């Protein structure tokens, strides 16, 4: 009993997409299949249903007018197509076999991801070093890597001499569509006036290979 | 279209990145977009035998 | 129409674990509850209410109280730790999940978030923009809410958080962005971060540098 959906898309804002998923090891019609769709980090959300043996289907109200469930019979296939798409339709679209309404066997999903981005390269800005621990004696200072499409940028700290207490966070999307992110390391305060900090950004799709002095200094 | 190169030679931000242009005053533009998102404030010279802007700040 | 369950539960090894969903209309309808790992598709682990997949653990159950049902886990394993989602449906035409709960298994003490917020920096407003960057490690278990302040005002526009991501030392990481205008930063006394995990808030504030 299995699930089998196609391959990843990649979409412009206002395009339309058509996902598919190939149920095998059980009686296809026999089934309603559902679409539960989730976006990063987000929770699930139910799209509609089709029953494969009438053709009959059930939307979700937020989707109505904008999601078509279509099936096949002959070779046991259902289709979602969204129209008019947005940049949060970006999701992982599962389908999922209903066994009465629930959901007992489940597809891998494929990935639809919507976004009007092209490439670019990072801005690089000092974060300016920080108190971390006064207990400590630590500062924290970093680099802020700005704008760029697509991930992924690769950061190291004075060309590869500087690795312990180095922290890189995994980047915001923002609604721009471009990714920001930062790299932090944390340092003796007392060095802050006698040893230099860098911050080397590569972002290879822009062809950006940009250091970045981090100065204990406001102006 | 052809390749251009930009040479950042700041204060505290230097390294690189390319852009792609029907000529090098297009290119030009495209870096100096560039530049200027990253509050960059310089002198911008061109090297014609490598096809390099360099802008300098000091 | 709503369900809810709490955004986040933690429990120790060989404790019971409960998660609770609440809805309306869940006197008269069923509900399903199903485990979410990262990467991989949910799981149905308990199904009307009350009845459980033939091949899944017999420590899962579930029970029904008029308009809240509960997700039970008794001696609670480390595989346990997942993303639980109820579900059910509205005069049963629409079908309806809950937020979710994060389940943590917990594996080490509880630890509040270290937070750093960096002000804009000079080239950045040269550059006729201003990002306050709020970053947030080191917490456990792995959720935590953000919200910033204007002074003493909440501001909600401009906001961009990432999700929690599991750092090597199994603690969590996470950061929040305010975008601002040149303007808007210097006309404010500070601006502040406040970052909430397990009840308890930490507040980083920044203000402006006038250079002369």
């Amino acid at each position: 009993v299995q699930l089998v959906q196609s391959g990843a898309e990649v979409k412009k804002p206002g395009a339309s997409v058509k996902v598919s998923c190939k149920a095998s090891g059980y009686t296809f019609t026999g089934y309603y299949m559902h679409w539960v769709r989730q976006a990063p980090g987000q929770g699930l959300e139910w799209m509609g249903w089709i029953n494969p043996n009438s053709g009959g289907t059930n939307y979700a109200q937020k989707f109505q007018g904008r999601v078509t469930m279509t099936r096949d019979t002959s070779i046991s296939t259902a289709y979602m197509e969204l129209s008019r798409l947005r940049s949060d339709d970006t999701a992982v679209y599962y389908c999922a076999r209903d066994r009465g309404y629930y959901m007992d066997v489940w597809g891998k999903g494929t990935t639809v991801t919507v976004s009007s981005a092209s490439t670019k390269g990072p801005s690089v800005f000092p974060l300016a070093p920080s108190s971390k621990s006064t207990s400590g004696g630590t500062a924290a200072l970093g680099c802020l890597v700005k704008d760029y499409f697509p991930e992924p940028v690769t950061v190291s700290w004075n060309s590869g001499a500087l690795t312990s207490g180095v922290h890189t966070f995994p980047a915001v999307l923002q609604s721009s569509g471009l990714y920001s992110l930062s790299s932090v390391v944390t340092v003796p305060s007392s060095s802050l006036g006698t040893q230099t900090y860098i911050c080397n950004v590569n972002h290879k799709p822009s062809n950006t290979k940009v250091d970045k002095k981090v100065e204990p200094k406001s102006c | 279209v052809t390749t251009y190169k930009l040479v950042i030679n700041g204060k505290t931000l230097k390294g690189e990145t390319t852009t792609k242009a029907v000529d090098a005053e297009t290119a030009e533009k495209a870096f100096k977009q560039y530049a200027n998102d990253n509050g960059v404030d310089g002198v911008w010279t061109y090297d014609d035998a490598t096809k390099t802007f360099t802008v300098t700040e000091h | 129409y709503e369900l809810t369950q709490p955004p986040s539960v933690s429990v120790s090894p060989g404790q019971t674990a409960r998660i609770t969903c609440s809805g309306d209309a869940l006197p008269k309808q069923y509900a399903y509850w199903y485990q979410q790992k990262p990467g991989q598709a949910p799981v149905l682990v308990i199904y009307k209410d009350s009845e459980r997949p033939s091949g899944i653990p017999e420590r899962f159950s579930g029970s029904s109280s008029g308009t809240t049902v509960t997700l039970t886990i008794s001696g609670v394993q480390a595989e346990d730790e997942a993303d639980y989602y109820c579900q059910s449906a509205d005069s049963g035409t629409y079908v309806v999940f809950g937020g979710g709960t994060k389940l943590t298994v917990l594996g080490q003490p509880k630890a509040a978030p270290s937070v750093t917020l960096f002000p804009p920096s000079s080239e950045e407003l040269q550059a006729n923009k201003a990002t306050l960057v709020c970053l947030i490690s080191d917490f456990y278990p792995g959720a935590v809410t953000v919200a910033w302040k204007a002074d003493s005002s909440p501001v909600k526009a401009g906001v961009e958080t990432t999700t929690p991501s599991k750092q090597s030392n199994n603690k969590y990481a996470a950061s929040s962005y305010l975008s601002l205008t040149p303007e808007q930063w210097k006309s404010h006394r500070s601006y502040s971060c406040q970052v909430t995990h397990e009840g308890s808030t930490v507040e980083k504030t920044v203000a402006p540098t006038e250079c002369s």
